[PDB]
RNA sequence: UGCUGAAAGCAUCUAAGCACGAAACUUGCCCCGAGAUGAGUUCUCCCUGACCCUUUAAGGGUCCUGAAGGAACGUUGAAGA
RNA sequence: CGAUGUCGGCUCAUCACAUCCUGGGGCUGAAGUAGGUCCCAAGGGUAUGGCUGUUCGCCAUUUAAAGUGGUACGCGAGCUG
RNA sequence: GUGAAGAGGGAAACAACCCAGACCGCCAGCUAAGGUCCCAAAGUCAUGGUUAAGUGGGAAACGAUGUGGGAAGGCCCAGAC
């Protein structure tokens, strides 16, 4: 008897909604990445995306401890010779708030096509409302 | 302003204050006495 | 503030009674007929879309014909768009003529520049030629070196090399408007604007004041 | 500590309003407000206010002393108010008030007109004196600092705006 | 560079709170830009037939039909190897 | 060591700041003009000639300035010899 | 002692360091060094402290009322700072 393996067609995925108000960024991101990977389900398989879809709202109100709010720099290189950009945490929150959560989760996920596939199910919004009311997401207290 | 690695008091009016995690010496009497650790 | 769409008639000069010869470019700016008004409620931003000139009735395809027909306006030779400033309204069938620029002092003219085809580095980026003598071997106008020896073992992005020069959008900023001739749909701007004769030009009020 | 131990006496005609940490003090010279730090425990003993360290914070006494001084300054403001006097030194230097804008002429090629805040009023007894008045100590100090900042007093002759009480250490120019 | 202010009865630009400050940073000026696979938005146009088969399903096949639009060909361009 | 072409020059650069100029500031044995020194700042700019193969250097005359360095003391499957 | 002549696990990667010596097969169990939030298997484990520097996650002479614990000492309600 060989071990059970999930199948991409018959795997069921549920929709959840998380309120990111005042929660620690990394401590929320770990649970988010774990659920997107599917490690919270007994039917987990490393090469199958068995996770759930998660909608994260109120992303622009996420909290950090210490002096990270003004000192955490997000570096990225454009590929050109002088293109070294940088942006502090507060600048990222003010300019593109969703990117903070996106970069954090993407960093905590595996790398490769399956990793990008897992990442595609996270839909994060700056405000308090989403357009996915049709899918009926359950409120998840992380 | 003297930017030194060793900042000390130079007279009775020199007062040591730590501003923004930097040790600084400020003197009410002599402007030549003000230094900052750097 | 919005701008208008005209056509480059050519270049000439205007003589002033003080004895100064101003070189001007004659832009024929016919009436711009609005064809669609975009708003925050439907498009998420405020702008108008205008057209000008005429087009052959057997050359206008059915999608754009229906688009013009909805507005109830005869087909023009193109469609251009202008972002609306705050507190500036326009109706759908409205026609805007060259008298809009009656009291502006400087404009920004943007057009598609002349095409120089495949241009060398010397012509395109003002590189220096090498020696025409002194023993030089087949390297009179080549670009020379393009990198360093094995530590950055690649050529850097954004390097200046030979390629297609021109035939791209170019904006010339802060030109003085010499004369607005509303009677015959003319606009004379001081200086030289990009583009060959007969091309389309987009004239907008100067952003830099 | 020692500053926080001594309570402040609230005079007659001055009503306080404690709402958690945010406190308002109304009086004849206006009504000031301030949001206190959560680590300070303040209470009104029916004729005076007392300040104590709220438990669970290391810097209790320090914040308490800071809070004591702030509310004491507020009480001084709402009864007597603060008057800051500045004087100008130098030929051709002068000031004038037009309702709520001070017009300074400090030897510049243009006029320098500073807009005053809501609760600050100015008055020039002479051409070279400015008298600022207000309830809030921090605001009147800040406006005084900004006015002196335009032409800070140089050491060779003392030319520029200066406070009435402060001394300028004159330095001799050795040739 | 400061205002108010304790720790530290004083002093103190800082520990709580508030203000100013450079060609550096982010915009503001110009251009490319939804292959931004996260492939977006808006306006408009076109197609409104009958049937067979077996492994019955985003299945295959026949007849009629060929639109909007595109491509090809030709005369060509201040566009272009 | 069954080959990693080397000094200087030409063409083309790119990065670091221990900044040459412009920008902000403290002290001055800073009256002013003009300076000395240190801190912040790499956005842009940073000569032409006489002599020698010269790098370096001296000299003439400008410039706000004629920076110090890294890149196989950058660059010969780009040129010279 | 190891490598040479030695594979496996850890130190990111890393012949020589640490743990440990591969006869072959198994979709069985227990541990060593090293770890137990996610990449990536395992404690968001329990009790009591320390740090506010992203110190942890690179360094010295020297400088500093940063802050936790312990034993003394000099002045002091004949009044100390």
């Amino acid at each position: 008897m060989k071990t059970f393996t999930a199948k991409p067609e018959t795997v069921k995925r549920d929709w959840y909604v998380v309120d990111a108000t005042g929660k620690t960024l990394g401590r929320l991101a770990t649970e988010l990445a774990r659920r997107l990977r599917g490690k919270h389900k007994a039917e987990y398989t490393p090469h199958v995306d068995t996770g759930d879809y998660i909608i994260v709202l109120n992303a622009d109100k996420v909290a950090v401890t210490g002096n990270k709010r003004t000192d955490k720099v997000y570096y990225h290189h454009t590929g050109h010779i002088g293109g070294i950009k940088q942006a502090t945490f507060e600048e990222m929150i003010a300019r593109r708030p969703e990117r903070v959560i996106e970069i954090a989760v993407k960093g905590m996920l595996p790398k490769g096509p399956l990793g990008r596939a897992m990442f595609r199910k996270l839909k994060v919004y700056a405000g308090n409302e989403h357009n996915h009311a049709a899918q009926q997401p359950q409120v998840l207290d992380i | 302003m003297k930017v030194r690695a060793s900042v000390k008091k130079l007279c009775r009016n020199c007062k040591i204050v730590k501003r923004d995690g930097v040790i600084r010496v400020i003197c009410s009497a002599e402007p030549k006495h003000k230094q900052r650790q750097g | 503030m919005i701008g208008l769409v005209g056509k480059k008639v050519g270049m000439t000069r205007i003589f002033t009674e003080d004895g100064v010869s101003i070189p001007v470019t004659v832009i024929e700016v016919e009436a711009n007929r609005v064809t669609q008004v975009k708003d925050l409620a439907n498009d998420g931003y405020r702008a108008i879309q205008v057209t000008t000139g005429a087009k052959k009735a057997n050359r206008v395809t059915k999608p754009e014909a229906g688009h013009f027909a909805k507005a109830g306006v005869e087909a023009g030779r193109g469609l251009w768009e202008f972002r609306l400033a705050e507190g500036e309204e326009f109706t759908v069938g409205q026609s805007i003529s060259v008298e809009l620029f009656a009291d502006v002092k400087k404009v920004d003219v943007t057009g598609t520049s002349k095409g120089k085809g495949f241009a060398g580095t010397v012509k395109r980026w003002n590189f220096r030629t090498q020696d025409a003598t002194h023993g030089n071997s087949l390297s009179h106008r080549v670009p020379g070196s393009i990198g360093q020896n094995q530590t950055p073992g690649k050529v850097f992005k954004g390097k200046k090399m030979a390629g297609q020069m021109g035939n791209e959008r170019v904006t010339v900023q802060s030109l003085d408007v010499v004369r607005v001739d509303a009677e015959r749909n003319l606009l004379l701007v001081k200086g030289a604007v990009p583009g060959a004769t007969g091309s389309d030009l987009i004239v907008k009020p100067a952003v830099k004041a | 500590s020692r500053v926080a131990k001594a309570p402040v006496v609230v005079p007659a005609g001055v009503d306080v309003k404690i709402n958690g940490q945010v406190i308002t003090i109304k009086g004849k010279n206006g009504e000031l407000t301030r949001t206190l730090n959560d680590a300070v425990e303040v209470k009104h003993a029916d004729n005076t206010l007392t300040f104590g360290p709220r438990d669970g914070y290391a810097d209790g006494w320090a914040q308490a002393g800071t809070a004591r001084a702030l509310l004491n300054s507020m009480v001084i403001g709402v009864t007597e108010g603060f008057t800051k006097k500045l004087q100008l030194v130098g030929v051709g230097y002068r000031a004038a008030v037009k309702g709520n804008v001070i017009n300074l002429s400090l030897g510049f090629s243009h006029p320098v007109d500073h807009q005053l805040p809501a609760g600050i009023t100015a008055e020039c007894p002479t051409q070279t004196e400015i008298v600022l008045k207000g309830a809030d100590k921090q605001v009147i100090g800040q406006v005084a600092a900004d006015l002196r900042a335009y032409r800070r007093p140089e050491p060779y002759k003392g030319k520029g705006v200066r406070y009435a009480d402060e001394v300028v250490r004159t330095k001799e120019a050795k040739k």
